[PDB]
């Protein structure tokens, strides 16, 4: 009998492929999602500027008929 | 029998050249290695706690 270590039947395969799966998706699909959400920003923003713009006047009616 | 790299031509399409020009502005395949090494922190560390475990030897 022999007992040296050939491959027992062979081996499958290995493999050996620039597996890349390019996870994300297309540029211009990026530049709408990011003027997108920028846009929102701005309008949300643009919001509550002038609320706060009308309590600011609110505090100039405060000093104004606080003075005399 | 030979296989050699980096024989291509950057492409005239829009589509493509805006693409690589997203990658340029855009920081994106940085943000994809960031990706792969936060995929390799959630692992559990391979190390080998040394004067209670110590390593594997050969007969």
């Amino acid at each position: 009998v022999k007992q040296d270590m050939p491959p027992v039947g062979g081996y499958g395969p290995i493999d050996y492929k620039r597996n890349l799966p390019r996870r994300g998706l297309s540029g211009y699909s990026m530049f709408a999602v990011g003027i997108g959400a920028l846009l929102f920003g701005y309008w949300s923003m643009m919001r509550w500027n002038r609320e706060r713009r009308r309590l600011q006047i609110e505090d100039f009616e405060a000093r104004i008929a606080l003075m005399p | 029998t030979y296989k050699y790299v980096n024989l291509r031509e950057p492409s005239m399409d829009m589509k493509s050249v805006t693409d690589r020009a997203a990658q340029t502005l855009l920081w994106t395949e940085l943000i994809r290695g960031l990706g792969m090494t936060l995929s390799y922190l959630f692992r559990e560390p391979a190390t080998i706690n040394y004067p209670f475990e110590k390593g594997p030897l050969s007969p």
